[PDB]
């Protein structure tokens, strides 16, 4: 009895291994008060840029 | 501030020099236009055509000795 439950369940361990739980995910957030992008201003002959 | 180089500045140091020379060059020409037979502005139109000749060329010539020195430096490093 114990030979074979010790037996088992360290083939049981090792057969589990490949299974993959670690997992990424994608958040969309709007911005309601701002320009998202880099932001371009002229002046009167140049362009000026901030981050 | 705006993006700006060392042959900008250079550059640039000739436009802030002459303060209003681009617009009185084209200015004069208007004028002249109208009436080429007078002859205070057949005058007045060479002495500024004249002026604006002359910085173009110096303009340019500078720019192409700092380049020059430049690449010299760059191509020591390796």
């Amino acid at each position: 009895y114990v030979d074979m439950v010790v037996n088992a369940a360290t083939m049981m361990d090792k057969q589990n291994d490949g299974i993959e739980l670690g997992r990424q995910k994608i958040g969309v957030m709007r911005l309601n008060n701002t320009f998202v992008g880099d932001r371009t201003y002229n002046l009167r002959d140049q362009k000026m840029v901030i981050p | 501030t705006p993006w700006s180089g060392y042959l900008d500045d250079v550059s640039a140091k000739f436009d802030t020099g002459v303060d209003n020379l681009q617009t009185q060059v084209t200015e004069a020409l208007d004028k002249l236009a109208a009436k080429p037979s007078d002859p205070a502005l057949l005058a007045a139109y060479q002495s500024k055509l004249s002026e604006y000749n002359l910085y173009r060329n110096a303009q340019s010539n500078t720019v192409k000795v700092f380049k020059d020195i430049d690449a010299a430096i760059i191509q020591n490093f390796r």
